[PDB]
RNA sequence: GCUUGAGUCUCGUAGAGGGGGGUAGAAUUCCAGGUGUAGCGGUGAAAUGCGUAGAGAUCUGGAGGAAUACCGGUGGCGAAGGCGGCCCCCUGGACGAAGACUGACGCUCAGGUGCGAAAGCGUGGGGAGCAAACAGGAUUAGAUACCCUGGUAGUCCACGCCGUAAACGAUGUCGACUUGGAGGUUGUGCCCUUGAGGCGUGGCUUCCGGAGCUAACGCGUUAAGUCGACCGCCUGGGGAGUACGGCCGCAAGGUUAAAACUCAAAUGAAUUGACGGGGGCCCGCACAAGCGGUGGAGCAUGUGGUUUAAUUCGAUGCAACGCGAAGAACCUUACCUGGUCUUGACAUCCACGGAAGUUUUCAGAGAUGAGAAUGUGCCUUCGGGAACCGUGAGACAGGUGCUGCAUGGCUGUCGUCAGCUCGUGUUGUGAAAUGUUGGGUUAAGUCCCGCAACGAGCGCAACCCUUAUCCUUUGUUGCCAGCGGUCCGGCCGGGAACUCAAAGGAGACUGCCAGUGAUAAACUGGAGGAAGGUGGGGAUGACGUCAAGUCAUCAUGGCCCUUACGACCAGGGCUACACACGUGCUACAAUGGCGCAUACAAAGAGAAGCGACCUCGCGAGAGCAAGCGGACCUCAUAAAGUGCGUCGUAGUCCGGAUUGGAGUCUGCAACUCGACUCCAUGAAGUCGGAAUCGCUAGUAAUCGUGGAUCAGAAUGCCACGGUGAAUAC
């Protein structure tokens, strides 16, 4: 990382904030997923519209303004309160942590 | 008409010259058209053997001829009776008594005199083009080659206008001077005139 | 100057006078990269201007320099379609450059014997202002103020 | 029969709905009068026009006609055309609230009838402004136009006609159903009206959008969606909504409405590009700011034309025109005129003879012919081979012959411009789009940020050469600071410091600081430093464009000549000259000319070569001839500069063309047709018309020097240094 120049040492590290804060979660799925829990239907339409394009099951937290277009589980909630998504996210990275165990 | 001859761009950068003789002026002459006239000959009586490069060098009034070929063996042969024939007529030819070596290309897919002589055969053969150089392009890119640009031209398949229908493959960087950018050409004398094969390797940055 | 602002280069001042006004001078009048030929006549004909008027080298030279400075020029501006001839007001460094541009050009003009003649008799007659750069000076005023109804 | 369709009644509401009549205020024009004085008006600029007979400006009084600022609003009303001051009279429709009544009375509609902008027509008025026609002035090549100054019908009123418009939401009428949002306008009901509120419920209307539809564009509860009723209309473009006939009309014309013939398209919407005398942002000696040129003169050289026996061929806007050609006396040379050869000048393979080679003579322009020696250079049951030369048949050889529009290779150019694309993904029926656009920034699709894109390639940048500073090494032929003497010259001993030479390193990256900026990119400024922001210069020229250039460098497909379009030779030509153009040189002078003295370079070349010294010649040069294949010797004195003297504004002591004479050198050979020298001659030219070009800093300008080609021939080309600007708003 020091070897042979500072400025595009720079350069570099750099890149890996812009890589990393891009592709900062999926960076060790190794896979494509087989769900998709998205927390704004109408904000987030592009993702919501490449599971459908995949047949990927989505879980969405709609709003009144949001479409319910291909949200397999569509569920209607507020997208944009942070103790809404805190109660709302802990309450499904509550169900996801039991597998078989 | 407008790119600079990418060997010649690298002469001093990374490429080496093909005749590495000191001469005064009044020999340097002599010594150049003696140059021609033996690869001229040793280019013509070597046309199966696949040769890529004839590099001369002249230590001390006797030159020494080194053949860069993919096949030694045709050019040897059974017990070197081809090499002792061709420092003969070497050494009838420049006049010094003849030295000869012969430098075995293996990987004969990534050296550009090989992929136009090649490529030059098949057209010669009436094989199709797009066939011959992409072909030629993934063999070459097969093993190593950061890069491959092959490039045909003139009147290809018969027609009544000439084109030229190039393709490339990888990273070809020919403005980059420390590209180790191995670019030969040959011409394919066809029932229709003379198609002519270029073609570009890149191998490495340094 | 599409883009380019520019800075200015530093001229060495003059080698008797310590005047860059004077090296000015004796660059605007040297011809085909001559600067010693040049240096001579302005040295005579500044020394007969000296000796001539009485008062002093380059005050002789900056009251003849100061009778033909430009107060405003006119300029093209092809703005509405049309050609007009603004007046404009000079700036210090191009008001000096075209003094000594028409003492020169007008001293060229002269019928006299040596170069050192006419510009010595150009800026004696420009201390009086009845030269031919006054004239000069007269007719872009007369250009200016006739076109003044432009600003 | 019945009321949910249609209609009637009651009460209100809003409205440029219509028709008739009246009135008001601003303004324009005209008339009369006061003041007042030299212009007014008009235009891109002008002129026609009005004006000292008093205009325009200004004030007062009057007349007359038309239109009705502000309100004024994708506001309202009307079936549509359309309707805009205010008031009255007559009058049509719409909508709302509750209730009552009739009881399917409804919807559409061919023919028919009515209404129907504007222009136009008829009769009679009116006539201020505006204005077809018209006239004049300009503009222009012309200007029956646009612009200017006037100006009649007309526009205005009454009555009649016409009967059409991009009469358009280019969308027939009536009814039903089908997610939404923001408004506007006009009603009405309810609630603390606790205000310019809250909740509903109708009528009309504007913008955006969902499904759906649509070729797409778009439409989207006011449908171009989903249906039903009735009507109108369409059937390729042109001919042609024309001709003939009918009906209507005062007429202009309107309406209904063909055919022959002719084309293979015409069309719609959208995409990519190109273009625009469209818009935004940006660059380059592009313009501007300057300096010096070109176009004028003489000469050099190239070209067009003309001439010629031939004036070889090629290059022709930019990007042909001292270009191919880095060098035509013969050669080169491809052309012309003659003289000649035919397996050939150049090849390969045969068969025969002879080693080849070397000095001779005659004829002719050379090669062909005639002789004398030398011939065995090394092997062959000899029938020959190595090398070379004649002879004979050939298969062939040969072609600078044609086609660059059949090709390769190489090149120019847009342009060192910053662009050109691809994979995967997505959007669109699709051509294609996105990425590559947007906010900043950059020299730069540079870099950051954002974003249905994520990435990648070619290009930009960097790596390369050179230049600018320092260090290390080595120190000759190069250098001489300190030493010693010195023929005072690095000259010698010597010294390796320094210049320098050449190899290896260091160095410059927005690295540091301050400020501005999305705390980002970066920009502006500062320090240090030889250098500061791609330091200067070069090399490097993306995908493609011009069917750009070259078949004559070469290679090459096809075609063509093969006793000739091939080959050899001598002489000629490519150098011709009524002319025209391009690029240069030298000038027109005093910032100079001439004479004398004197100072400071860099880069190169050199053996069939560069050629000192010395002697001779006025000079170009000649003779003898060292040294040097070269940091050592030679080319080789740099010149502008400077210091003196002279010339004195003259076609002159400017300028050197042209021409006569006399020569030197190279080369078989300077006549056509060299270069240089000496003496003499001494034109044109006094700063160049329209126009046009180059240059942004060691630049332009100006001054010399070298080299390639080359026996000799540069004012060209390629390099090198000296002095050294102006200007950029």
């Amino acid at each position: 990382f020091d070897k042979l120049t500072k400025k595009e040492a720079l350069m570099r590290t750099r890149e890996l904030e812009k890589l990393e804060n891009s592709l900062g979660g999926i960076k060790d799925m190794g896979g494509l997923p087989d769900a998709l829990f998205v927390i704004d239907a109408d904000h987030e339409h592009i993702a919501i519209k490449e599971a459908n394009n995949l047949g990927i099951p989505v879980f969405a937290i709609v709003d009144t303004n949001s479409d319910p277009d291909g949200v397999d589980f569509v569920i209607p909630g507020n997208d944009d309160a942070i103790r809404a998504v805190t109660l709302y996210l802990g309450a499904v990275a509550a169900t996801v942590r039991e597998g078989r165990s | 008409g407008q790119k600079v001859h990418p060997n010649g761009i690298r002469l001093g950068i990374v490429k080496p010259w093909n005749s590495t003789w000191f001469a005064n002026t009044k020999e340097f002459a002599d010594n150049l058209d003696s140059d021609f006239k033996v690869r001229q000959y040793l280019t013509k009586e070597l046309a199966k053997a696949s040769v890529s490069r004839i590099v001369i060098e002249r230590p001390a009034k006797s030159i020494r001829v080194t053949i860069h070929t993919a096949r030694p063996g045709i050019v040897i042969g059974k017990k070197g009776e081809d090499v002792e024939k061709l420092r003969k007529v070497v050494a009838d030819i420049a006049g010094v008594p003849a030295q000869i070596n012969i430098a075995e290309v293996r990987k004969p897919e990534l050296d550009a005199k090989l992929v136009a002589d090649s490529i030059t055969s098949q057209l010669e053969r009436r094989v199709m083009f797009r066939r011959a150089m992409k072909r030629a392009v993934q063999n070459a890119m097969r093993l190593g080659a950061k890069g491959i640009k092959v490039e045909v031209s003139g009147r290809l398949g018969g027609a009544e206008i000439a084109r030229t229908e190039w393709y490339r493959e990888g990273r070809v960087p020919l403005h980059t001077l420390r590209a180790d950018i191995d670019y030969n050409t040959s011409e394919a004398h066809t029932t229709y005139g003379v198609i002519g094969v270029k073609v570009w390797i890149f191998k490495g940055e340094i | 100057p599409r883009r380019r602002v520019i800075g200015q280069r530093k001229i060495l001042p003059d080698p008797k006078f310590g005047s860059e006004l004077l090296a000015k001078f004796v660059n605007i009048l040297m011809v085909d990269g001559k600067k010693s030929t040049a240096e001579s006549i302005v040295y005579s004909a500044l020394e007969t201007l000296a000796q001539r008027s009485g008062k002093s080298e380059l005050e002789a030279f900056e009251v003849a320099l100061e009778n033909v400075r430009p107060t405003v020029e006119v300029k093209s501006r092809r703005v509405g379609g049309s050609t007009y001839q603004v007046p404009v007001e000079v700036r210090p460094v191009r008001r000096n450059a075209l003094a000594m541009r028409w003492i020169v050009e007008a001293a060229r003009k002269r019928g006299d014997k040596s170069m050192a003649l006419r510009l010595a008799n150009e800026l004696s007659d420009a201390a009086e202002n009845k030269g031919t750069a006054v004239k000069k000076r007269e007719d872009v005023h007369r250009m200016a103020e006739a076109n003044k109804a432009f600003a």
